[PDB]
Order: structure tokens, then C-alpha cells, then sequence
């Protein structure tokens, strides 16, 4: 820089100076946090996350806490409590099933899970990706594709 | 040798980058250089002292040293002061030419 | 053996200060300092540099 | 499984060419020499110096974005995904290392990428023990005779279909090998479900291609009609190790090389359909040219 | 293709002298000449004044012939001895500040350095001078300006020659103010009873859309490999903006099916078009869609 300079210095250096080391920012850091890397690509890092289901279509609110929280939802897969959150950007956290509420002893099938979504943003179309964005968080055989909904 | 000159980017050679070069070595501090420690002159040191007859030597001593680091084409010859105003003083810096 | 600048403090002349030479002696400073470079080089007055051994 | 580190490259930063860094450098230079700039300022020893400058950022600008692929595992290389595996607790294993049966023979043999690249894409895969599509696949790729393996249900619940196929040489896998997931799936699944192992759980119909190509007026005939299959013979042993689908223009497609004017297909009357529990295999192929 | 001058060998005509091996000789011409008569080899006798003449002058003759020797060799001669060269060859040295200045003090006529004629003497050769085969018709074709490369055919043998100019302005169309503009030049730049039937084209914007319905895996990556693929389809495209252009359906499969699509469906192209020299092509643009 100019201050890195002697105290003797002409305009011409004190202007070489300013031009000559010509600093640039370093975005390596950005390249790991999901709330600070770019859109162009963000799903570079959506990628090494392993973030199985993505639209493009989500609001960047939408698109970084579903890498952000990545880590929480592949660590429990086969809980609720990370199909919870596996819905996030239709909001919907209704009311869920389990064995008690029917008396005869579940359904033959061994309570294949019937849960209950609740979306308000978007009522056009928004039925066909949640049989399919729900099978990551489903285990193999431990459900059936028996499904229930709600508008 | 052929360098550029320190104001207005025009290459010098002769003498006159002679000049430039003596005055490149008193009016930086040691220090002040990137990666070159071992630069420069004493003399900002010397700045603001008073003019005794040891200061003179002192000057003399030190210019000779900082010449013959990095000035090896100049035999120093002496240092005198010619006139005292206030706080200006004002020395000759007097040497034959060798390389 | 950690050393704390003042407000014009720069790299180069304190690890001369410490080492007494400049050849391999600066970037090994930069080696292990966490963000000492991202720091501008006019130095702030309350940096802390931790100047290791063998330079 | 899909292989991200063979696209057009990311930039990070952008990546100037060397002339228009160096009229941004000189509208920096004329901004700092302001009020006492001149025409003769720029004189020659001073311009070689700004063309040190958009040289040595466009060095930087290459050094950031060389930097910026190396960390993503777009586009890391070796002995560097050891420092990005140590942190998905991916370490690379010993395929018959240095051994010295005889001491300067030397045979020492690492993990090799893009297949360390796909165990730190199944790395997060393997934090649920509960069983998703995908722990069932990445726990069966312990194994070393085999390929990757393929998740479906059509019974009952708790009855678990999984392919496991093999690349090995021609089609079915051994049955010696085949128990070997059993013992790679114990302490993996959870308690109460139940897999039963299929290897060929649909059925192997016999596959090949006969392909009349064309080249150029020009080059020679030997290598490039070999290069023909460096894309081929590699795309089949990666079709099962997806266990997914080849198509007509999968037997166009990878025949296309540097120097094809057109191509030629007639084993395939329609192309033939692979889900993910259907695979196949293919025999044995003759490639020629038509000229 | 030319070869470098610092890797030729030394020619025999130059010689290192030196004025030992030429005054050691004069002594031993004229002490066998003397017969003994004359003994005294001091300097101080006036034959070793003469013989330092005849030693040294010698010397300026020996050095004027070297010196004459480069002068006529392209890989020694400088100065005004290159004018020599370059008079002969038809090549001029250049003038980078004109010579007349307006101030007080003369600017110099400034001329490139004799290592650049060097350069252009000897590139004199390879240099565009006829349009006799198919590689010189179109380098004596870049007249104008607002056009791409080209490619010439001869459908008889005798008589004519094709040259089907296309200029990428538009869609690719030849103007016709460009078409005088390649005439001008292919006048006196030919073999001169040629049939230079210099039209447009046979056939020009020959409208080649594509469509292709990809299938990817919904994934993280599918935003990346779509346009991956679709960049791969901007440089293939734009390299087919030529007279080889050989657009098709096979060759765009690896165009698009670049590591981890499932398939692709071309629409438009569903035939490889038939390829002859004289048409051209076009593409009008694409609408690239996702399959679900």
C-alpha cells in the first residue's frame, strides 16, 4: 500500500503503490456456510451435504436451512421428528398417526403411517412431490405408500 | 546503470540516477523497507539535535556508513555544514565518483 | 512467545525483531497465525502474534 | 450416485482476461495520480510495471479459483480428500499394500478417487441406523467383488428386496459372496425388519451392439475407432453400478468421439427398460467402420 | 514454417583474426627473405613500424571482407545492409511514429528494429499472393468484414469456381453490398480466366431448431448439469457456424448427455441432415424443458 512505503515517496509511487499489489477478496470461507455461499452455487455445497430431494423453485430461505439443517435430518432418518422438518418449505405440521388411536390392533399392514399435512401457500397442484420427497425419510419396508392429505 | 526516476517515471542513467540514489539511502529510516531491514540511514535519528562538533562526526559516521552499504560507485569524501538558519541546517555532501 | 503490536507495529520488522533475520522468517510467522494476513498489514494496537520456533 | 466432478468449472471469483484487469488497474492509477498527472508520467519503465500487475492478479484470480475447487469435492484431487473425508470420517483403505515379498519390488496401493469421492457422497447416508433407501446401499458397498446395491419393496412390510449386483466378469454373482451383506447388515438395520437377498431379483437378458461408424478422411483408423469404446467399456460397468437404464442413444452417445461424422445402430429394435429392480448384461461387441 | 537464424551453422567465409597470426607470418615472410642480411627485431628499427602497417592495415582489410560477408547474409546483415535485402524481396521497414513532427523539437522517424526484418524478410515467402487451391480463395476472401470463415468448390473443372460466402451480421445471411466487396478483391488476387461465380450461397438459413425434453434426477445437481448440458449445446452450435456443419441427431446425443442425465428426446432433429459444401445452416433457438 501507500503506508507501507518509506516516508520519502514521490506522487508516482505513492500511486504505484495503490495500484501495483491490487488486493482481492478470498471467498474460500463462504464456500462451507450455507448462509453465506452464493446462489449461483449453492448447490455445489447442497451436493456434498447430500441433500437427496431439491427443487428449484424454494426462496433461498427455503433452499439453505434444507443444507444447513442437512446434517439433523441424515442423522435420523427413520424418526418423525426429522420428517417433521424434512417438510419445510410447505409449511405444514399438523397432526401425525400412531398405533392407539385405532383400537383393533392397527391396520392389516402393521400401521403403514397415514400422516397429515397442511399447506396454505400453494393449493395448485402441490399433491405429487410428497409421496416422493417423503421416501428418503421412509424406510424401505418398515412403510407402505399408503398416504393421507389435506388442502 | 539505467533506472527510472523517482518523480514523473522518466528513465535516468548517468548521474543523475547517481543523485537519486544517494538521496534514496539518507532519507529513508532503517526498517522502513519491506523485507530489507538493514536499510537506510541513521540521520532521521539525527533530526532534531543540536549542531555540536560531535554531532558533525556523528553525521559524517553515519553517512559513510550507510553510503558504503548500498552505494559501493561513490568514495564519500565529507560532510560540512555551510550555513545555519533556524533549525536548517545545511550540509555538503561532498564525494568522488569511483565504479 | 506471543507479542502484541501497537497501531503501527508491521510483520517484517517485528519477526526481525524477534528472529534477527527475514530469510524464512516471515511466512512461517503467517504459517501459524489464524488470520493474521486477512488483517491489514498497518497493524492494529491489540493483534496478538504467537512467533514460533525455528523459523 | 452421480459423478458432479466432470462439469464445466465453477468460478468463485471471476476470471478476468489480462486486458481488462489492466485497464482496471490503469483507472486505479489515474485516480491516485489525480491533480498531478501527466501524460509523459507513463512513461515505459512505468507501464511494464502495470503490466506486471494484470499479470500477477490474473495469477491470483487462478490461484483462488484453483484453491476454491480443490475444497469443494467438485473437482478435489488426491491427497486432499483425505483432509475432506477426515471430516465425513472417510478414510481410504489398503487394496494389497506395500508388502515386500521381495524388498525392491515395492507394490504399495491406495484407495484411487472418485470412488473415496462417492463414500464421502455417501457419507451422511450412513449416519441413520434406522434404515433410509440409501443405509442399506451404502452399508453393501464393504464388500470388494460386488457393485452397488439397489433398495424396493413389493410384499408385506418388514420385507426388505435388495439387488445385489456384481461386476466381476459375465452377470451372476457368487452365493459365497452373496452372504456376505448379512454379515454387513447386522448391528445396520433395525431390529424388527427382515431383508431376503436376490441377486438377479428380475432377470439377465444378453445384450450387444454392432455400430457402423464413420470417420474422417484424415487421421488414422486404429486409435480412434478404439476410443470409441474408453466411453463404453466404462459406461457399462457404471450402469449397474446405478442399476439403472440403457437406452438407444446410450449406445449412440458413448460412441461419439473426437472425430465421428456419424454413427450407425441396429442391435436395439426400441430401447429396452431398466427400473430399479430390472438390470441386464452385455455379451460381447463388434465395432467397425462402414467405409 | 520457417526456420529460426540461431540455429544455423558458421559459413566458411567468416574468420576470428587475430594480429599475432598475421604480423608473426610477416615476420617469418621477411626474416627468410632477408637471408640474414637483416637481424634486428627491436621494435626500435623501422621495419617493425612498417611491418605493424602492413599487420594492421591487413587487419582493417581482413575485417572489411567479414564485414562485407554478413552484409550480404540474411543472418548477419543489419543496418542499411537489410534495405538490400528487403529492397530485393519487396518488403519496406516500417514506421510506427510518422517521421514529421509539429513541435520544435524533431520527433525521430521511428522504424522498427532490424531484428523485425528479420522477421518479415523471411516470412516474405508464405505470405498470401495468389488464390490458386481451396486454402487461398478463402484468405484472399477477407475483404470485408462482418463474416466468418468460408469454404470454395468447383463444380466443373475447366472453367468455375464456387465460393458461397456467409457473414454472421443477422441470421447469417450474405448482403449484397458485401457481395461486390469479395469481387473487388478476387479480380486481379486470381488466376485470371477464372469463372469466379462469387453469389450469394446455394442455400443459406436452412432453419435447424432443436428441442429436447431431458430427464434428470430431481436431486441437488439438477440445476447444475442441466446447464452444463446446455452450455455444451451454446459452443457446439456456435462451432457449427461453418461450411462443414454437419448439424445432426446422433452427434447432439453426446452433446446432451453429458455424465448424469437418464435420457434426452430430440424433437426437431429426427433425421442427420444430408451434407454438401454449398448450403448452410442456422439454428433460430430451443425451448429446454425438465421431463418431472
Amino acid at each position: 500500500s501507500s503506508r507501507l512505503l518509506p516516508p520519502n515517496r514521490s506522487s508516482l509511487e505513492r500511486s504505484l503503490g495503490d495500484v501495483l499489489p491490487a488486493e482481492l477478496p478470498v471467498p474460500l470461507r463462504e464456500l462451507h456456510d450455507p448462509a453465506r455461499c452464493e446462489a449461483a452455487l449453492l448447490p455445489y455445497l447442497a451436493w456434498t451435504r447430500s441433500v437427496d430431494r431439491w427443487d428449484p423453485d424454494w426462496s433461498d430461505e427455503a433452499k439453505r436451512n434444507a443444507v444447513a439443517t442437512s446434517f439433523v435430518l441424515h442423522q435420523r432418518k427413520g424418526t418423525l421428528t426429522a420428517l417433521r422438518q424434512v417438510v419445510e418449505p410447505i409449511g405444514a405440521l399438523s397432526e401425525v398417526t400412531e398405533w392407539w388411536q385405532r383400537s383393533p390392533t392397527g391396520v392389516p399392514g402393521t400401521f403403514e403411517i397415514t400422516v397429515d399435512v397442511s399447506d396454505r401457500g400453494i393449493d395448485e397442484g402441490t399433491v405429487l412431490e410428497l409421496e416422493r420427497l417423503l421416501d428418503d425419510v421412509r424406510p424401505v419396508s418398515r412403510h407402505l405408500t399408503r398416504l393421507d392429505l389435506r388442502i | 546503470m539505467i533506472g527510472m526516476d523517482r518523480r514523473s517515471g522518466l528513465p535516468l542513467s548517468g548521474l543523475a540516477h547517481l543523485k537519486q540514489s544517494v538521496e534514496d539511502i539518507l532519507t529513508t529510516p532503517l526498517g522502513s523497507r519491506r523485507m530489507r531491514p538493514e536499510y537506510g540511514s541513521k540521520l532521521r535519528r539525527m533530526v532534531d539535535m543540536p549542531v555540536s562538533e560531535g554531532w558533525k562526526s556523528a553525521v559524517q559516521a553515519e553517512v559513510a556508513r550507510s553510503l558504503g552499504r548500498w552505494e559501493p560507485r561513490i568514495g564519500l569524501s565529507a560532510v560540512r555544514v555551510v550555513a545555519v538558519v533556524d533549525g536548517r541546517v545545511d550540509l555538503l555532501l561532498s564525494g568522488v565518483f569511483e565504479g | 512467545t506471543t507479542c502484541r503490536t501497537a497501531d503501527g507495529d508491521m510483520l517484517d520488522s517485528l519477526c526481525y525483531h524477534v528472529y534477527g533475520h527475514l530469510l524464512g522468517c516471515v511466512e512461517a510467522t503467517l504459517d501459524a497465525n489464524p488470520g493474521l494476513a486477512d488483517e491489514q498489514q498497518p497493524f492494529r494496537a491489540g493483534l496478538l502474534i504467537s512467533f514460533p520456533d525455528m523459523p | 450416485i452421480i459423478d458432479l466432478s466432470q462439469l464445466p468449472e465453477p468460478e468463485v471469483i471471476e476470471n478476468l482476461d489480462f486486458e481488462t484487469i489492466y485497464q482496471e488497474l490503469l483507472g486505479d492509477f489515474r485516480e491516485a495520480m489525480a491533480g498531478e498527472w501527466t501524460a509523459e508520467v507513463e512513461s515505459d519503465p512505468v507501464l511494464k510495471l502495470l503490466q506486471l500487475a494484470a499479470y500477477r492478479e490474473l495469477l491470483l484470480r487462478a490461484r483462488i479459483n484453483d484453491a476454491a475447487r480443490a475444497v469443494m469435492l467438485a473437482y478435489a484431487s488426491g491427497a486432499d480428500l483425505d483432509q475432506i473425508g477426515a471430516g465425513f470420517n472417510v478414510q481410504r483403505l489398503l487394496i494389497r499394500p506395500a508388502q515386500p515379498e521381495a524388498v525392491p519390488p515395492v507394490e504399495a496401493q491406495y484407495e484411487s478417487d472418485k470412488s473415496l469421492r462417492n463414500r464421502i457422497q455417501l457419507a451422511f447416508e450412513q449416519l441413520s441406523v434406522a434404515g433410509p433407501r440409501n443405509a442399506y446401499i451404502a452399508h453393501a458397498l464393504g464388500a470388494d467383488g460386488r457393485v452397488a446395491d439397489a433398495s424396493a419393496t413389493s410384499p408385506a412390510p418388514c420385507e426388505v428386496l435388495i439387488s445385489v449386483l456384481g461386476v466381476e466378469g459375465n452377470g451372476q454373482a457368487p452365493e459365497a459372496v452373496l452372504q456376505a451383506v448379512r454379515l454387513a447388515l447386522n448391528a445396520e438395520d433395525v431390529r424388527p425388519v427382515a431383508d431376503r437377498v436376490t441377486v438377479r431379483s428380475a432377470g439377465i437378458v444378453p445384450y450387444q451392439v454392432k455400430a457402423q461408424l464413420y470417420l474422417f478422411p484424415g487421421p488414422e483408423a486404429e486409435l480412434i475407432r478404439a476410443a470409441a469404446e474408453a466411453s463404453l467399456r466404462d459406461y457399462i460397468s457404471a450402469q449397474r453400478r446405478l442399476g439403472r437404464d440403457i437406452r438407444r442413444s446410450a449406445l449412440f452417445a458413448t460412441l461419439h468421439v473426437e472425430g465421428v461424422q456419424r454413427v450407425e445402430l441396429q442391435e436395439p429394435a426400441a430401447d429396452v427398460v431398466l427400473d430399479e429392480t430390472q438390470a441386464a448384461y452385455c455379451t460381447g461387441y463388434a465395432i467397425t467402420l462402414g467405409g
